[PDB]
């Protein structure tokens, strides 16, 4: 950021870019190293009522595998065939 | 009042990502012309 | 959604073919690359002047361990062994017994700093903020034995670094 | 419910239908088909059916599992056939995954699946190295991860964590030597299991 | 409370010190035995007893969430103080 | 501008107190920049800042030439920075201990020590527990 | 009690593979000593090969014999192709191990192990 | 484990604003360099069918024209809520995989820009203390919290 | 004469510590932090520590990562090939004492079982700065040498 | 036994052998083998060194963490000797030099220094003392090295009467100055292997009957010096110093049947034919055994 006008012009010309607008060295734009204290929010289970654990217990809703066939009609695929991808409209080609 | 890291109201400004390699220089015709002109001046 | 990175057809007009011939014979794109390294030569380097200047760090930084006290000077650690239990590397070894005043305190608190992975799980598990990873990262030693910390070494680290440790905890404890 | 993983009945039904589809087509080899509560389809087969079942899943027009994501083994010492061999396959055409499992013991060879997937070459070498399962007709079966001359198969449940030998440099012989393992600090075994049952849904009949 | 043994070695707060015939003290020759001089047992014994006007008092160790888990201490016995099990601070009921 | 560049180079010689002071910092720290003095610690280390430098070079310390009886004119160590300035120098905070002093505790070290490895003050580990099993001591009198 | 074989249907064919492996190991020893510049003799190397073969002389299961030959052939390939280094070849001889006591009294004096 | 410290997203934005220029400089050194192309073009050609059967994944597939990216076909977390393009090669060589990786760097910036704008409020770990440890302030006041903290860390 | 020997010792010590050419055994993640020490922010080359040196031209070996049993003979071979004086810097917990993998069947519990070690850098990984601190600590160790002084009292 | 020196473990690197040994002259040829064998079994080794710490680095990998301890010492300073030995159960003296120097002649290194270590060790209550002398030590030798050895062997015996004195013939090994000496170029020689000498020293520490005894460590066979030197050239494929060193080489190795040898300590002497290649391989530029006197 302290480079002379000539040196700024020289390196801009050699690179073909406006290097001064996107310097890779950080100056004052960074955020201050001392910040005000946070006050973080709480989750949906922070309630005083209507909040029994048995109604929100994910682990106890897990089940053993469903056995569809044990040793003791239209054809099907594991899922529908995947759909063709669409070419990008942002920039289809490099 | 809750305070956590959040984007500014209205979001951040646009960020560039697409390749930007500008075109520079003369055409092949002009470059050969300068080269050949330099040779002829030197020969002379 | 997808894009092609290299699906293109060069033009085969004379102007285009002559453009590519000139690039081949005059090395134009090589000369262009020279321009970019030239631009860097005149940029200010990113190097900092270590050890007179230091790379920036945050209050969460996980460095050398220390054992902390209450303001009265009493040890915070009450030999609960949660740190030992959680330690992914089994780097902590603890023995405890009733102190002469009946207090629940450790008689051994070792951290093998060459087993430790500096993960910070011990300071998460501690219920009393007794064991922390401090901000010091400049404690390399000339021998392996010097990195086998016992309770005396760790208490001395706490007394040595408490001024900074307490301030760092003050900055980050509302995130925990 | 914010903290509970949502179910997907459409995928569960689709995978159940395809599981039956496979069982009907290869009854010679399929022993069990199950779909887990998070929608993963497992086909358990007799080990004779490795090549036929994998070939069908790779090549059948209604399957097209062209990608072997992974092939590994699990050691379960309480079983008569302690080693469970697991194939995880991916079908790009149908955007689906499937798991094929079979079994073997320390002395029974499994047919190498390199003919079906070239990916299997190194995966089967790793299984041989870590579990000692021999694969028949492998193009080049040999250790891959352990040191040369290493004795035993480390990933077996009865192989000790720290092994039997350790290395150091010995100045008298001017080379690295192997010696029986001694540890300055023994690894501390922890008994962590709670004596109270956690998951009634998985309780076994008494 | 760093006391020293007859052989000159400092005694730690855990009471450790190599005895006379122990070869292991050779490790300190040409170096030093690291000892922390601030004995927490002697430091907590300096704090005064807090006089309170209730049968039950609570201690979180000070500093709110920066202290220890909050515990409640009964002060019914009049022949001794109530001691916090976490930080060692003492309490006594007035009158 | 080349004259302004050269004038600034000359102003560093005067900013360091003359040629001798300019050369001392050039050879001690390989740096002749002039900053603003933020403060000095009890060991003699001096702390400077220049917010016009890029992040990382905007704060630095010129180490004291003697610390705890050790000549540090040429032998400077990163561990000579005391904890209260350590936080400021590594940008863990914005405020130096001259503006926001650390909390005082009786048990905190009054004198910072640098890395003591390789010296007679080095740490030597040892077991902190007492002997576990007591052996029987035979009687001192004879009677077999 | 009916099992799928590895290579051999019975002990008779297993023993044929064992002998072929022994011949390959026997003939390889002179090259190994020279290639790895070992400080043992060819007799010492061939004695070790016999010692390694003899410790498995009690196997009556053709499947176990088959795996032993498979592992022995793997061990030979590593040596012939110089995937092993000097340290790997010389590990068979344990020249930094002090001979552990054998009789009851010697074991009684040193510790508690059997 | 923890929420973002205040001021971090501002600095990520500042980093991201300038990064595509850094990618451009890297491209100026390699993308059209004839030496770079001679070293990479037509080197290590892998066909689409060989890539799938050998178990390849990622750019090793996309370099050969296979249209596959798990962030699109089998999305996880919130990847279905961001927009981005999957780079695809045409020759299946080292040069095309180099171009894919460079372009994927640009698409990562595009995604990062969207994450910064769409970052929502709320807690950052599941509010189920039988899985995720409670906050330290809760652990030091509430009995259930202390028990669950104790058991989760032992 | 003691004044001449003391000055000659200082000269050779200064040259050897001002020109440390490292051979990096980049075995695992600790190698990445070594890369960041060579990178622009810390620029180890500005201390006279060249980026990379062949074993026959190196003065210091940096063991940056886990040393497995399979790898140990190779590392010892390279150490034996280094011309003297040679120094070894052990970087990170794995190299220092096995670290996270201390109890594995396949890992050397500290590279100091294979080679003599001059400096131990703690961390998993040590920061690039912490490694630089260790290198500067190795330099001070070399500054303490008195090889010619001890030679002339033989 | 004090509780800290009761042996534990299986005799490996992390075991406790119960030996606390100070090894003087540990940084030379014989020292490195002795320290290696002590550290192999988990002994506490104290290494007093005169040289740079850089020259002690090869000893560090020889012991588990903490078992090798280094100290500065000076042969002329009894305070430094006392610091090194006062915590030990055994003191081993391997100090010596094959040549004289301006600061240390043979009388200083083979008489004064051994006497100082023996006396200080005696005062400090050290129970075991192992002193290396020489097979051809002789008060009337033509070599001043061997004359000083005989004087020092006498001084150590009277100063530390329980000392174990070991008298090895010329020792050969990778770092010797015997086979290497010939390779870098009337009398019968009986050279002994380096590892046999080490095993003998280690067994002497553990043998209570070794206290107060004098041993002679010799090789299994006797050779004519000419035939031996011829053999060395053949092994090295080589086509077939100080004046004092030449005297010792030309001294016929004494036969001393009245002293116990390696056999009395449980060590089987190693023939020179099994180990010459190991030593002499480095001398080849990329064999009929020598005739043995019976
Ligand atoms: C051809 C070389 C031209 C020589 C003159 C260069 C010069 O002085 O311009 C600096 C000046 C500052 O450039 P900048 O990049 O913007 O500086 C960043 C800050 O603004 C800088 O601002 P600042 O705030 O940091 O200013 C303070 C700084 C400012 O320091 C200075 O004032 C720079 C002093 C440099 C003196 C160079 C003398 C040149 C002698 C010619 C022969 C040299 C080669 C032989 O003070 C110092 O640090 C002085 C410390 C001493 C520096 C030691 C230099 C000695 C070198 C000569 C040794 C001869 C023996 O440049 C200009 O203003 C443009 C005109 C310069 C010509 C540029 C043409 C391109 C250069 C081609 C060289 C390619 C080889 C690589
Ligand atoms: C042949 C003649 C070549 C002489 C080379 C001159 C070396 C000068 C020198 O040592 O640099 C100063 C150096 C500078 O000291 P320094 O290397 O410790 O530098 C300290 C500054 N930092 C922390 C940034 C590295 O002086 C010395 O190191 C003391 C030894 C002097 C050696 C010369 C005495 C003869
Ligand atoms: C009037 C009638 C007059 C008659 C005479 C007229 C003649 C004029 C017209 C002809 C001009 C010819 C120019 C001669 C230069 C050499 C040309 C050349 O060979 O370049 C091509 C060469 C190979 O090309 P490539 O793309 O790799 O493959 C092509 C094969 N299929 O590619 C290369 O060689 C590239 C070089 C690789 C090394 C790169 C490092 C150098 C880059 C910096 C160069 C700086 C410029 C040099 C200045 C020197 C100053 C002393
Ligand atoms: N090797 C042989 O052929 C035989 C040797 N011996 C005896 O065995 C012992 C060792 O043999 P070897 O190992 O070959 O001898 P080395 O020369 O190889 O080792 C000599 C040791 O003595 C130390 N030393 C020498 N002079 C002094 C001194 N003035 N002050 C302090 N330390 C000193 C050296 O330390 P530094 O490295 O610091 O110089 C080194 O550690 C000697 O007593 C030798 O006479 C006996 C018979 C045969
Ligand atoms: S930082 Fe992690 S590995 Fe190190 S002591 Fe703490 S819990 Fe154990
Ligand atoms: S440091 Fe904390 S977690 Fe570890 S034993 Fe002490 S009180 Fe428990
Ligand atoms: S010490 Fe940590 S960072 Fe370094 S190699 Fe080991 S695990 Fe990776
Ligand atoms: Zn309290």
């Amino acid at each position: 950021a302290s480079a002379t006008r000539f040196i700024q012009w020289l390196r801009n010309w050699a690179s073909g870019r406006d290097l001064q607008a996107k310097l890779q060295l950080r100056y004052q734009e960074i955020s201050k190293r001392t910040q005000p204290p946070p006050k973080l929010p709480v989750g949906p289970s922070h309630k005083l009522s209507n909040n029994y654990y048995c109604t929100r217990d994910g682990r106890r809703e897990a089940m053993p595998p469903s056995i569809v066939m044990s040793s003791q009609k239209k054809a099907v695929s594991p899922a529908p065939p995947i759909k063709r991808w669409e070419l990008s409209q942002d920039e289809p080609y490099l | 009042k809750v305070k956590q890291d959040m984007p500014p109201v209205g979001g951040y400004g646009p960020i560039d990502y697409k390749r930007n390699l500008p075109r520079r220089g003369l055409s092949g015709y002009s470059m050969f012309a300068v080269g050949i002109g330099a040779l002829l001046f030197g020969y002379w | 959604t997808y894009k092609y990175v290299n699906l293109r057809e060069p033009s085969m007009d004379m102007k285009s073919v002559t453009d590519r011939a000139a690039q081949t014979l005059l090395w134009t794109e090589l000369i262009r690359g020279l321009g970019m390294t030239l631009s860097y030569l005149f940029r200010e380097p990113a190097t900092i002047n270590y050890p007179f200047e230091k790379g920036p760090l945050s209050p969460r930084f996980r460095g050398e361990h220390a054992l902390r006290r209450y303001p009265s000077g009493e040890e915070r650690c009450i030999a609960c062994k949660l740190c030992e239990a959680v330690c992914p590397a089994q780097a902590i070894t603890i023995e405890a017994e009733p102190r002469a005043d009946g207090s629940r305190r450790t008689t051994r608190y070792d951290i093998d700093m060459t087993k430790c992975i500096y993960c910070g799980f011990c300071q998460e598990a501690c219920p009393v903020d007794a064991i922390v990873e401090g901000p010091n990262f400049e404690f390399s030693t000339e021998t392996h034995e010097e990195l086998l910390y016992n309770k005396e070494k760790l208490l001395n680290n706490g007394d040595k670094w408490e001024a900074e440790i307490a301030a760092n905890i003050q900055a980050d404890y509302l995130y925990r | 419910r914010p903290t509970v993983r949502p179910r997907n009945d459409v995928a569960h039904k689709q995978l159940s239908a395809f599981g039956e589809y496979v069982a009907e087509i290869l009854p010679k080899y399929v022993q069990q088909v199950q779909v887990s509560c998070f929608n993963e389809l497992e086909i358990c087969i007799h080990p004779d059916g490795v090549i036929p079942v994998l070939t069908f899943l790779r090549d059948h027009s209604n399957a097209q599992f062209k990608s072997l994501a992974d092939l590994t083994a699990v050691d379960i010492p309480t079983r008569q056939n302690r080693f469970e061999i697991v194939y995880n396959l991916l079908s790009l055409r149908f955007n689906s995954r499937i798991r094929v499992k079979t079994y073997t013991d320390e002395l029974t060879p499994i047919e190498s699946s390199v003919p079906v997937y070239k990916a299997a070459n190194w995966y089967e070498r790793e299984i041989w190295d870590m579990f000692g399962v021999f694969f028949a007709n492998h193009p080049d079966l040999r250790r891959i991860l352990t040191d040369y001359g290493f004795e035993g198969h480390p990933f077996r449940k009865d192989f000790p964590l720290s092994g039997y030998v350790e290395l150091r440099y010995d100045d008298e012989v001017k080379r690295v030597v192997a010696e029986p393992v001694e540890l300055a600090q023994e690894f501390r075994k922890f008994d962590l299991n709670s004596p109270w049952e956690a998951f009634p849904a998985y309780r076994q009949p008494p | 409370g760093v006391r020293t043994s007859p052989t000159g070695e400092k005694v730690t707060h855990t009471g450790q010190v190599y005895d006379d015939g122990d070869y292991r003290k050779v490790r300190f020759v040409g170096r030093q035995k690291e000892v922390n001089e601030n004995f927490a047992i002697d430091l907590i014994a300096e704090q005064p007893v807090s006089q309170v006007g209730s049968r039950v008092i609570s201690c979180d160790g000070g500093g709110g969430a920066l202290g220890h888990p909050r515990v409640y201490i009964n002060l019914d016995k009049e022949t001794k103080t109530g001691t916090c099990g976490y930080c060692g601070l003492q309490f006594r009921q007035q009158h | 501008e080349l004259l302004q560049v050269l004038k600034r180079g000359l102003q560093q010689v005067s900013g360091h107190g003359g040629l001798r002071g300019y050369l001392r910092v050039l050879f001690r720290a390989n740096d002749v920049r002039v900053g603003t003095l933020v403060g000095e610690d009890k060991y003699g280390n001096k702390y400077y800042e220049d917010n016009k430098q890029f992040f990382g070079r905007h704060r630095w310390v010129i180490y004291t030439t003697e610390m705890n009886g050790k000549n540090t004119f040429w032998d400077v160590d990163g561990s000579m920075v005391p904890p209260e300035w350590h936080r400021w120098l590594h940008c863990m905070t914005d405020d130096p201990p001259t503006v926001k002093p650390p909390t005082a505790r009786k048990f905190i070290w009054t004198n910072h020590k640098f890395n003591l490895s390789g010296t007679p003050q080095q740490y030597v580990p040892y077991s902190t527990t007492r002997k576990k099993i007591q052996e029987w001591v035979p009687p001192s009198t004879p009677y077999k | 009690t009916s099992v799928k074989p590895i290579f051999s249907r019975d002990m008779n064919e297993a023993k044929r593979r064992v002998r072929e492996l022994y011949r390959a190991w026997y003939r390889e020893v002179p090259n190994t000593v020279h290639l790895f510049q070992l400080d043992i003799s060819v007799k010492q190397g061939r004695d070790k090969v016999r010692e390694m073969f003899k410790k498995n002389a009690h196997i009556t299961d053709p499947r176990v014999v088959d795996l032993l030959v498979i592992k022995g052939k793997m061990e030979l390939e590593e040596t012939i192709k110089v995937w092993k280094q000097r340290t790997h070849v010389m590990r068979f001889f344990h020249e930094t191990e002090a001979p552990r006591p054998k009789d009851f009294l010697s074991k009684f004096y040193v510790g508690h192990d059997p | 484990h923890q929420d973002l410290p205040l001021g971090l997203m501002d600095d990520i934005y500042e980093f991201s604003k300038n990064f595509s220029l850094r990618i451009d400089e890297l491209e100026e050194m390699l993308t059209n360099n004839r030496i770079w192309r001679n070293r990479t073009v037509d080197i290590g050609i892998v066909t689409a069918e060989d890539a799938l059967n050998y178990g390849f994944s990622g750019v090793m597939l996309r370099g050969s024209g296979i249209q596959w990216d798990l962030r699109k076909t089998q999305p996880y977390d919130v990847y279905d809520q961001v927009e981005f393009d999957v780079p695809i090669g045409s020759r299946g060589d080292c040069y095309d995989r180099y171009l894919c990786r460079v372009e994927e760097m640009r698409q990562s910036i595009r995604i990062i820009s969207q994450c910064l704008n769409k970052m929502p409020p709320g807690e950052i770990k599941v509010d189920d203390a039988k899985v995720s440890p409670p906050k330290r302030a809760e652990m030091k006041t509430s009995m259930e919290s202390l028990i669950h903290h104790f058991k989760l860390y032992t | 004469g003691e004044y001449v020997v003391a000055k000659l010792d200082d000269l050779i010590n200064w040259a050897r510590r001002s020109s440390l050419w490292p051979m990096t055994f980049g075995l695992a993640c600790c190698a990445v932090e070594m890369m960041h020490m060579a990178a622009p922010r810390y620029d180890m080359d500005r201390f006279g520590v060249v980026f990379r040196a062949s074993p026959r031209q190196s003065d210091v070996m940096i063991v940056a990562g886990t040393l497995t049993n399979k790898m140990a003979p190779a590392l010892r071979k390279v150490y034996d090939q280094m011309p003297e004086p040679r120094y070894v810097v052990s970087m990170g917990s794995c190299a220092n004492g096995g670290g996270y993998y201390h109890y594995s069947y396949s890992v050397v519990r500290g590279c100091d079982r294979i080679v003599p070690v001059d400096i131990y850098v703690p961390g998993c990984p040590p920061t690039a700065e912490a490694l630089l601190y260790g290198i500067l600590q190795l330099q001070k160790k070399i500054k303490r040498e008195k090889r010619l002084r001890i030679w002339y009292r033989r | 036994l004090h509780h800290a020196v009761i042996p534990h473990g299986k005799g490996g690197r992390s075991s406790v052998s119960g030996i606390v040994a100070t090894v003087f002259g540990a940084t030379g040829f014989l020292g490195r083998y002795v320290v290696n064998h002590l550290g192999r079994m988990g002994s506490q080794v104290i290494v007093p060194h005169r040289c740079e710490p850089y020259d002690t680095m090869h000893l560090r990998p020889m012991g588990d963490l903490g078992q090798i301890i280094f100290m500065d010492w000076n042969g002329r300073d009894k305070d430094s000797i006392r610091r090194a030995v006062e915590h030990s159960s055994v003191v081993i003296n391997l100090v010596g030099r094959e040549w004289e120097t301006q600061n240390f002649d043979f009388e200083d290194v083979f008489v004064k220094i051994p006497q100082a270590i023996a006396q200080v060790s005696k005062e400090a209550g050290v129970e075991k003392f192992i002193h290396i002398s020489h097979l051809n030590a002789d008060i009337k030798s033509s070599s001043k090295y061997l004359r000083s050895k005989a004087v020092g062997e006498k001084e150590v015996r009277e100063t530390f009467p329980e000392a174990t004195i070991i008298k090895p013939a010329e020792i050969f090994g990778r770092e010797d100055r015997f086979l290497n000496y010939f390779a870098n170029i009337k009398t019968v020689k009986q050279p002994v292997y380096i590892v046999d000498v080490t095993k003998g020293i280690i067994n002497a520490i553990k043998d209570p009957d070794a206290r107060g005894k004098t041993f002679a460590f010799v090789g299994p066979s006797r050779y004519l010096l000419f035939d031996l030197v011829q053999y060395v050239f053949a092994v090295a494929h080589r086509p077939f110093t100080t004046r004092d060193k030449v005297e010792r080489i030309h001294t016929t190795d004494k036969i001393l049947p009245h002293l116990p040898g390696l056999e009395d300590l449980g060590v089987e002497a190693t023939p020179l034919e099994l180990k010459a290649i190991e030593v002499l391989r480095r001398h080849r530029t990329y064999v009929q055994p020598a005739k043995t006197i019976p």
